[PDB]
């Protein structure tokens, strides 16, 4: 019988929400992930820093994809992100697929999984999330956008940015190279670039996930016969772009 | 009181999360899993050092479906409460969805429910290590392994226990020799041999019929060696 | 049925509601008041099932009530009006609908105007310069179309219902034992002490 | 707060029940005392401030016709009992075409009194005199606690001064008392054991009697009578 | 520190100590045994006299679930019968939808599953018992043990209580001595034995000696209480088999 | 069982003051400054955002200045996603009005809904209040143009020029010497733009970290939302800021 | 779901939670009420740490439970809306089943019932507000004025203050309060009762507040030029007393 | 110590100390026998009052025609469990038209008393009970402990000073099981057996109370004027 | 279509004496056209000198005069084993039928 109906996340004295700021810890003691926006698409790319060399890493994705248009990409504790991305798929359909027979704009969907963590911030006998999400997205009316999603629940758009260990780093690093005429391919180097910088090892198509929210990939439809249905703009990348993209690098 | 109930320590740790891990090596057992070209073993340590016990019923290894057969690394407790569900999982996914749940897919579940005795303060995590394994009728053969962090993966090969560390870098020297993702077999007799086999080069020990629980999954079954099974099999590596 | 009608003039909503309260071959009573001031500036009258009526009708009348001495505020006529059309609406699908109609008359003092609603049981309102309810509609819709001017005053407001209960005094075939009849205008409501 | 609201201590007791008691001992004087020919409640109205109108101070209620009560402590925690108590005499009535029992009323607001964990969050923090009559036992006072344990009396003195008073009241008391000595010897008790002088504004008398019910007297009874007390005190 | 406060909590250590705590309640209580025979299993209990004003014969120790298992156990008697009306409760919802009564490994696993959702939360407590329990079913005998914290399995042999180390070193001593297996008779005699045996830990107080069997062809596959003749013959046996 | 860990949110301090309340309006302290100040013809809010970054996309930015109905809006300080939940059921409460009585919400009932909501987390249900304080502009037939302010305790007041947030007390200060009874609303905008500039803890007032607004008046009420070039050109006119 | 007892007692015997609301109540602006021979008459302080408050719109001190019963409070203002609403409700519902308005007696006992309610059960604290409620029953012109406080107690008053600063006015009260010659006229009353305000309110006038009640539901408050006239007024004969000797 | 602040709570060495002093509770109380022949059952209750002013506190609750109990400890823990027990023997006579076993009742009694030892919020019965009670198998006495323990005796006594009375009964055993037919000579061997438990006191008819139960005597209370013959 | 009532016959008759009362019944049981039995008693003693017979459907008969008699056990246990007067008895048994009053009990009841 769950008896705990009391908050878990309490004011200090001194204003701060204890819960919330570790789970900030956590998040900035997670790998690297990073956000860059370009003016024909978004990038969204980390790093797989594998437990065991007889795991297999191709089978766990940090990189998921929320709605055709959708993905999402995190720092922090893997489960929580899992738990995280079922929600926020299954939201995109109870509380607008199923409505309106679109797909929810992004900033909506970001709005919808900042509700979920804010609540997981105040409800009873709950810790919060300790995750942080970059949501990279598009949609007919506000075009292609990023956005930032912290335990507290609060969100914010970036023209690019990075979080977990090495943010700092990295987010210097980006605001050096970020300009408004940026094409596509041209923020794919770049997030190249930044990541290179916060890994040590191995840096390949095998060690670093990499996703687009692009052009419309008719082939990836599945079906032909409807021309207002174009393919989905999310595009997860393969270890070998990865690998073509680094000998240029 | 961050150490007793779920919720993160300044640090940003769960350490109810970390004491359920320490946990799951109590029974001192060591477990490992392969794959072959079209089957999937498991070998667990069986220990039965009270003479009164009914050998026959120490084990740690179950039979949650036709297809999935799941090693826990843990107190019994835990262990069957972890079968149970499962079970119950694999069964109600089948009445509901038409087909066979694969083994990824109930790892996902059973991960995501020890997720949420992560986040939620009344339930403690299980102090349990699941290794699930089958041949998955898309996938082939697999062994996926869920941990009281709610966190799982898939695995060439895997192993847990007290000194899974050993036999883990057994298993990777043996595939960077290899350079496949597999036991190149094509019976499950002899993959069961290569796991025995390396589980006494990796422990350092010999086994006889008695301390050995074996599972084989093979296309549209899962099932358990007796001890003749694991007898002739002992013979068959002797004779090398 | 019971006699429900209304006509709304230049300055000034009259309602005219039938005295009897009959059950069987019995007239119960012949003095009835068929309406409850809902605030200052606006009356409604009622007529449907028996108990209905008058349950809902003070209902209607504690919720606004409590409004104006929540706020410290009259609603406008249509507030009013929107308000109990949607308390009609909700209560045809429950358990047990209200079968009570209801006619509104107030004087929006922001409008400084005469404002009539018409709504059934089934939760349909409307506006109008005259409305009744029951078969009385079927006698004094006609009547009013040729004799109702938009500018008149509140004494041929009051000929003109005269005219219309004579007409149902010699065509309709029950004795509804005349009308208590109400006027709402700027300074509220008022009662015509006698219409005979 | 360290511990369950329903805790025992080492000893045997309920914590909040004895906390409880703690505060009762702190309400205002309450006596009644049975006879023969009906039982008396007087209380100690004990006005905070001169500008309070004593009037508004009910210490005794009327629960059925042949049942009155006098409460003692926290008298806000009384509001909901005597309802309950009312109801219960009334709903008897209507099941039974009968009174209920004195007896029956005291048990049936004792049954109230430990309904309480994690039900309301906390005992009762006021004590009760119930006094009454029916055909069977005729007069009788009851003393009910936050406890659920109900006694009954001869004499009961309940609130701060309860132990001097109770002593005066097992010296005074005896089964030949009548109803007018019973009225007297509260008046003197409340008026020793106050530290107001008693007049007819800071205390209250009431009766139970077979004929004419719960009656709670008017000032100006109670006024006589303490006149009457003090010429039997000059006198003597 | 604290970590003993409260129940489902992990220490460092990666245990639980409020049921290592009702561990020592259970340790606390009177000494009860199960055997295994060639078709059947015994179960056997010692009962404190405290006076004799206890009336002999009366306050039975062991329940019968179902109509083929047996149930002692060892601790606070009252979580006994609680377990003991699950069990019952476990028993019956298996027969109404299987329409074959529980087999004992199934029961086995009911009782496991409900003591170990009794270490799940902080808002119960772990079952002050320890219960050696089982049965005849279509797969023959099974005689099963359950701790407090969940876990349970099957034996040969199984004792709990404050005498329950010489009862394990007898039933070693009958297992090592008896390969064929014991008859159901041998078994209670020496049931009888081995609680005569473990009584010297209370050897101030006097003890009732209370057997129960379900044997295959001794009792048909039911549970039935061992009294009368059969049980002044164990008695007796234990008698003189302590000289 | 969790009574351990029950921080006890709804409680009173010796004091009578409200712990968790006390702490939250602590912790909005620190949240970037609102100000509201209603002229005669309009109302004007300025805030200044704390999440500041050159990569930051302020043009899709909105962390201070909300949109409840086409009368109202509102400056946050304090934990934007709590603030968030609250607006959006202080939307769904406006059409409710709206779809009962078909007349817009007055600013005043919006206002009290939400505070009330507000009171229920301190006084029942051992939850958190929301760390956040409102400032409501608003615009209704009965009272014209309104000003409210509301805080974690579910307490609301009404103002003619008003600030929450960080360094409040200056803020209010400088408010008080300069707000006039009769200013109009470019005045006011131009007195919000200097308390800012003055009470900013920052090194200058730049528009990259400013939200604005403005509802003005045709019998019908316009609310504009600055986006940042007109920021820029208002901080220009102003003389903050030099192009 | 939340039901953990919050108001118990201690072990002297006290429920520590309703005297943390008693002293809320004691931190509140003060409040106060005087009943006159045909009137009640209901002054509170306000506070004047802020300056730019729109006195249009924001919540007065004194709120109308009906057309002939007036409350006002001390303490947190929330926990008194909570209260106000409540009180309104009941009075509406008695109005719809009793066909007659509450009685300031009734409407008292149903506000002190629901603040004694909120002392003894699960998950709730108790209100931080002690309340004066004045007015005429229905067809009656005895006025009444009544107190109600945290725990649920509540008492008749023929005058009475509550919040900071209380002991003083009540003390002014006692002083000069005769119940032989309680004010005449409304003029008294009111004078009374801003000399009671005086004695506290610093800075006077637009700090205090007056709301008058006369029978059968005649409600009034006057604007701060007449409470600055009364005012002048008293401190016209305080100069006066103050150098005529 | 620290283990004693609710039920659910065992301690380092494996007690339920909210039980103890629930026990503890008891022994405070006032004493109460209880003792059995073959076809009699009789209960011998002091009954303690406040002061010479006061009543003396019922201590014997009647359950049905043929059961009976006593109580020592908290009062209206005792009304909460003769209430449910009279339910029970309500329900056994109006779903099967049979008499509830003494012994049933005694396991009913165990495993309500249990349910409160093992969850949280709640706490255990601060009561005891001696019940005696003539079914289709004779005349039986009980003891019940709100640990849930529940003893078939011949005889017993708990409350303060309890001790001697055990004893005793202890002792009289052999003389008093065959009192056989003959009510008041049980009914002595009672009252001499709560004799032994006074301490400056002595039995009178305002504090003494007598119940017994049997074959062809149904569940009668003795108070007052009727104990004077046994005085 | 499943009926839940039946008419099982029987008549019964209660006469006031000046210190006495008789309650008389027939013991004939019946269904339809058939005899369900010569001797099933209907006039019941409920015990404090109160005698009972509720006829008409034997079902609900039965289950009102058990209740009665449960009622007057609960009232022995709850009032100090007060005799329950006639009166009493008739408003409990009006109360007891009453609670029925959607579903009644298909009997004609004399005390
Ligand atoms: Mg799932
Ligand atoms: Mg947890």
């Amino acid at each position: 019988t769950d008896r705990y109906s009391f908050s878990l996340t309490t004011f200090s004295p001194s204003g701060k929400l204890g819960q919330i700021d570790y789970a900030l810890t956590a998040v900035k003691q997670g790998v690297t992930s990073l956000g860059i926006k370009a003016t024909n698409g978004v990038v969204i790319a980390t790093e797989k820093k594998s437990s065991s060399p007889l795991a297999m890493s191709e089978t766990l994705s940090k990189v998921s994809l929320l709605t055709p248009d959708i993905g999402a990409v995190y720092s922090g504790m893997g489960p929580d992100y899992r738990v995280l991305v079922d929600k926020s798929r299954k939201v995109a359909h109870t509380s607008y697929k199923r409505i309106y027979g679109e797909y929810p704009p992004t900033k909506l969907l970001v709005s919808e999984v900042a509700k979920i963590m804010q609540e997981a911030t105040q409800s009873g006998g709950v810790r919060p999330f300790g995750v942080s999400l970059l949501i990279a997205g598009h949609d007919e009316f506000n075009g292609f956008s990023l956005y930032q999603v912290d335990p507290s629940g609060s969100y914010f758009p970036w023209k690019a940015t990075a979080i977990g260990k090495g943010s700092v780093a990295a987010k210097t690093f980006l605001e050096k190279r970020w300009n408004d005429e940026l094409e596509l391919e041209d923020a794919i180097h770049i997030a190249l670039l930044t990541l290179k910088e916060s890994v040590e090892g191995e840096f390949n198509g095998d060690t670093i996930e990499l996703a687009i929210i692009g052009d419309e990939n008719p082939d990836l439809l599945g079906y032909t016969g409807i021309p207002t249905d174009k393919g989905p703009r999310f595009r997860k990348l393969t270890s070998q772009e990865i690998n073509d993209r680094l000998e240029a690098l | 009181y961050d150490r007793h109930i779920t919720i993160f320590s300044p640090e940003g740790r769960l350490y109810q999360v970390e004491y359920a891990f320490k946990a799951t090596n109590q029974t001192n057992i060591n477990s490992l899993a392969v794959r072959g070209k079209d089957c999937t073993v498991v070998i667990s340590q069986k220990k039965v050092p009270d003479k009164l016990l009914d050998p026959t019923t120490v084990s740690y290894i179950f039979c949650i479906s036709r297809t999935i057969g799941m090693v826990v690394n843990g107190p019994i407790p835990d262990a069957r409460n972890a079968a149970l569900r499962a079970k119950a999982e694999a069964a109600e996914f089948r009445y509901k969805y038409g087909y066979d749940m694969p083994c990824d897919v109930l790892a996902k579940r059973m991960a995501n429910l020890s997720q949420i005795y992560t986040q939620r303060a009344y339930m403690r995590p299980l102090g349990v290590i699941l290794t699930f394994v089958s041949v998955d009728e898309e996938l082939g053969p697999s062994i996926y392994k869920t941990d009281p962090a709610g966190y799982y993966v898939g695995y060439k090969a895997t192993a847990t226990g007290p000194k899974q560390q050993e036999i883990t870098t057994n298993l990777e020297n043996h595939f960077k020799k290899s350079k496949i993702d597999h036991i190149n077999e094509e019976s499950w007799e002899k993959v069961v041999e290569f796991a025995i086999t390396h589980m006494i080069d990796a422990l350092g020990t010999e086994f006889s019929k008695n301390d050995l629980e074996v599972g084989v999954a093979t296309k549209d079954k899962f099932f358990t060696l007796s001890a003749e099974n694991i007898e002739e099999r002992l013979v068959a590596i002797a004779e090398q | 049925m019971d006699i429900i009608l209304g006509i709304r003039v230049q300055d000034s909503v009259i309602l005219a509601s039938s005295k009897a309260v009959t059950r069987g071959i019995s007239v119960l009573k012949d003095s009835d008041d068929k309406t409850r001031q809902l605030s200052p500036h606006t009356l409604m009258s009622f007529a449907g099932e028996a108990g209905d009526t008058v349950q809902f009708a003070e209902y209607i009348q504690a919720n606004i009530q409590l409004y104006s001495i929540r706020e410290d505020y009259e609603l406008s006529p249509q507030a009013v009006s929107s308000f109990v059309r949607q308390e009609l609406a909700k209560s045809i699908r429950s358990r047990r609908p209200y079968q009570v109609n209801v006619l509104i008359g107030g004087y929006d003092k922001k409008k400084n105007k005469p404002e009539l609603y018409q709504i059934d049981y089934l939760g349909t309102k409307v506006e109008l310069p005259y409305g009744a309810h029951g078969y009385s509609g079927f006698y004094t819709f006609s009547l009013l179309d040729h004799h109702y001017r938009p500018d008149m005053t509140t004494e041929e407001g009051l000929d003109l219902l005269k005219l219309c209960v004579q007409e149902l005094e010699k065509r309709m075939p029950m004795d509804f034992k005349g009308v208590i009849v109400k006027i709402v205008d700027k300074d509220g409501i008022r009662q015509v002490d006698d219409f005979q | 707060y360290d511990r369950g609201v329903s805790t025992f201590s080492p000893e045997g007791r309920l914590f909040q029940v004895e906390y409880s008691l703690e505060a009762i001992k702190l309400g205002s004087t309450a006596i009644g005392i049975a006879t023969k020919e009906g039982v008396v409640l007087g209380v100690e109205k004990r006005a905070t401030s001169p500008l309070l109108e004593s009037d508004s101070i009910e210490k005794i209620v009327e629960i059925d016709r042949h049942i009155g009560c006098a409460m003692s402590g926290l008298t806000a925690d009384a509001r909901s009992m005597i309802e309950h108590a009312r109801t219960a005499a009334v709903t008897h009535n209507l099941y039974y075409d009968e009174d209920i029992n004195v007896e029956s009323l005291t048990q049936s607001v004792c049954d109230l009194a430990l309904r309480f964990g994690e039900l309301m969050s906390r005992p009762f923090g006021v004590a009760l005199l119930i006094a009454g009559h029916d055909a069977d036992d005729g007069y009788q006072l009851f003393h009910a606690e936050p406890s659920g344990t109900f006694y009954r009396y001869n004499a009961k003195a309940i609130g701060s001064g309860s132990e001097g008073a109770q002593a005066e009241l097992l010296n005074e008391w005896h089964s030949s008392l009548t109803l007018k000595e019973a009225e007297l010897l509260v008046l003197k008790i409340l008026k020793q054991v106050m530290e107001e002088k008693l007049d007819e504004n800071n205390a209250q008398l009431s009766c139970i009697t077979k004929q004419d019910g719960f009656k709670i007297y008017d000032n100006e009874k109670t006024a006589e009578l303490i006149k009457e007390l003090k010429e039997k005190e000059a006198a003597e | 520190t604290g970590y003993d406060l409260s129940n489902s909590v992990f220490s460092p250590d990666g245990r639980n100590f409020q049921v290592e705590y009702a561990v020592k309640a259970v340790e606390n209580g009177t000494t009860s045994i199960g055997i295994k025979c060639n078709d059947g299993v015994v179960f056997a209990v010692e009962k404190l006299i405290t006076s004799k004003l206890l009336v002999p014969q009366k306050n039975v120790k062991i329940q019968v679930v179902d109509r083929h298992i047996g149930c002692v156990y060892s601790g606070l008697i009252p979580d006994g019968r609680h377990l003991v009306n699950r069990g019952r409760e476990e028993a019956a919802s298996f027969k109404k939808l299987y329409k074959t009564p529980i087999p004992i490994p199934a029961f086995a696993d009911r009782l496991g599953q409900y003591v170990q959702a009794h270490t799940l939360y902080n808002s119960v407590r772990p079952f002050g018992v320890s219960t050696i329990f089982g049965g005849v079913d279509k797969n023959g005998a099974h005689l099963y043990m359950l701790e407090p914290s969940g876990s349970y399995w099957g034996y040969k042999g199984a004792a709990t209580g404050k005498g329950r180390q010489s009862a394990k070193a007898e039933l070693e001593k009958l297992v090592d001595h008896h390969p064929e297996g014991l008859s159901a008779r041998e078994a209670v005699k020496q049931a009888a034995k081995i609680i005569y045996l473990a009584h010297e830990d209370n050897k101030e107080k006097d003890f009732e000696l209370e057997i129960s069997w379900c044997s295959l062809s001794e009792t048909n596959g039911l549970h039935k209480f061992v009294k009368g003749d059969l049980l002044q013959e164990a008695i007796d046996f234990a008698q003189k088999e302590i000289n | 069982g969790s009574r351990r860990y029950d921080s006890r949110t709804t409680i009173f301090s010796p004091e009578g003051r409200l712990y968790q309340v006390e702490y939250a309006l602590e912790s909005i302290s620190h949240a970037g400054t609102a100000i509201g100040i209603m002229a005669s013809d309009g109302i004007v809010l300025a805030a200044e955002r704390k999440v500041t970054s050159t990569l930051l996309e302020q043009d899709t930015s909105t962390e201070k200045l909300y949109k409840l109905n086409d009368k109202i809006a509102v400056a946050v300080a304090g934990l934007t996603a709590d603030a968030e939940i609250l607006i959006n059921t202080a939307r769904i409460h406006a059409q409710n009005y709206l779809k009962t009585y078909n007349e817009d919400i007055p600013v005043e009932i919006l206002v009290r809904r939400l505070s009330d909501i507000k009171q229920g987390y301190t006084q029942h249900g051992g939850l958190r209040p929301f760390g956040v304080s409102f400032i409501y502009a608003g615009y209704d037939d009965r009272y014209g143009y309104q000003l409210y302010t509301s805080n974690p305790s579910g307490n609301y007041t009404g103002w003619k020029a008003i600030s929450v947030g960080a360094n409040t007390s200056a803020a209010q200060t400088l408010l008080q010497m300069d707000y006039k009874d009769d200013m109009k609303v470019d005045d006011a905008i131009e007195l919000a733009l200097k308390t800012l500039s003055k009470t900013t803890d920052s090194s200058a007032l730049t528009y990259d970290r400013l939200e604005f607004a403005t509802i003005r008046k045709d019998g019908e009420v316009y609310q504009k939302i600055f986006k940042p070039q007109e920021i820029k050109d208002i901080l220009v006119k102003t003389g903050i800021t030099k192009k | 779901g939340y039901d953990r007892a919050l108001s118990i007692f201690s072990p002297d015997g006290h429920i520590f939670q309703v005297e943390y609301a008693l002293e809320a109540v004691k931190r509140g602006t003060c409040a106060v009420g005087v009943k006159g021979k045909n009137c009640v008459v209901l002054g509170c302080e306000r506070r004047s740490t802020l300056k730019l408050q729109d006195t249009r719109i924001t919540p007065s001190k004194v709120s109308k439970i009906d057309s002939h019963v007036v409350l006002s409070f001390s303490g947190l203002n929330a926990d008194s809306r909570i209260l106000i609403e409540k009180a309104r409700v009941e009075a509406q519902s008695h109005r719809l089943t009793l066909e007659d308005p509450v009685t300031v007696e009734y409407l008292t006992r149903y506000v002190a019932g629901v603040q004694q309610r909120y002392t003894q059960s699960g998950g709730v604290r108790p209100f931080g507000v002690s309340t004066l409620i004045a007015g005429f029953d229905p067809r009656d012109d005895e006025p009444k004025l009544y107190q109600t406080e945290p725990s649920g107690i509540y008492s008749s008053w023929s005058a009475q203050t509550i919040g900071r600063n209380s002991k003083t006015v009540r003390e002014f009260l006692e002083k000069n309060y005769d119940r032989k010659e309680p004010p005449a006229t409304v003029e008294e009353c009111v004078k009374l009762t801003v000399r009671s305000l005086l004695e506290v309110v610093q800075t006077g006038a637009k700090n205090i507040e007056i709301t008058v009640v006369k029978p059968d539901s005649d409600i009034v408050a006057l604007s701060s030029e007449e409470i600055n006239q009364y005012v002048t007024q008293i401190e016209q004969e305080k100069q006066e007393q103050q150098e005529q000797d | 110590n620290n283990y004693d602040g609710d039920t659910v709570t065992f301690s380092p060495t494996g007690r339920l100390f909210q039980v103890e002093y629930a026990l503890e509770a008891i022994k405070q109380g006032s004493v109460t026998v209880g003792l059995r022949s073959n076809t009699h059952a009789v209960l011998v209750a002091l009954k303690r009052n406040a002061d010479e002013l006061s009543s003396y506190q019922k201590k014997i609750i009647k359950c049905d025609e043929h059961m009976g109990l006593s109580l020592a400890g908290l009062a209206p823990d005792a009304r909460v469990l003769s209430n449910y027990l009279r339910q029970q023997c309500n329900y056994s006579s109006l779903v099967f038209n049979r008499k509830l076993a003494v012994e049933r009742a005694g396991h009913l009694l165990c495993d309500k008393a249990q349910k409160n030892t093992q969850s949280y919020g709640g706490r255990p019965y601060g009561v005891g009970l001696l019940i005696i009670g003539y079914d289709k198998s004779g005349a039986h006495l009980l003891e019940f402990q709100p640990s849930g323990n529940v003893t078939e005796l011949y005889g017993t006594a708990i409350g303060a000073r309890s001790q001697g009375a055990k004893t005793y009964l202890e002792r009289t055993l052999d003389t008093f099981i065959k009192i056989d037919g003959n009510p008041d000579e049980l009914i002595k061997a009672g009252v001499e057996a709560i004799s032994q438990s006074l301490r400056d006191e002595s039995l009178t008819v305002d504090n003494l109370s007598i119940a017994i139960v049997g074959k062809d005597t149904p569940f009668t209370i003795y108070d007052g004027e009727a104990v004077a013959k046994y005085i | 279509q499943f009926n839940p009532y039946g008419d099982n016959g029987g008549t019964i008759l209660g006469i006031a004496g000046e210190d006495f009362a008789v309650l008389a019944g027939d013991t004939r049981n019946i269904t339809d056209y058939s005899i369900n039995s010569r001797y099933e008693p209907k006039v019941f003693d409920c015990g404090d000198n109160i005698v009972m017979s509720a006829n008409g459907f034997a079902a609900d008969g039965d289950a009102l005069v058990k209740r009665f008699k449960n009622s007057v056990k609960w009232y022995h246990f709850d009032h100090n084993d007060k005799k329950l007067s006639i009166n009493s008895a008739a408003r409990n048994i009006q109360h007891l039928l009453y609670g029925k009053r959607f579903f009644p009990y298909y009997v004609h009841t004399i005390i």
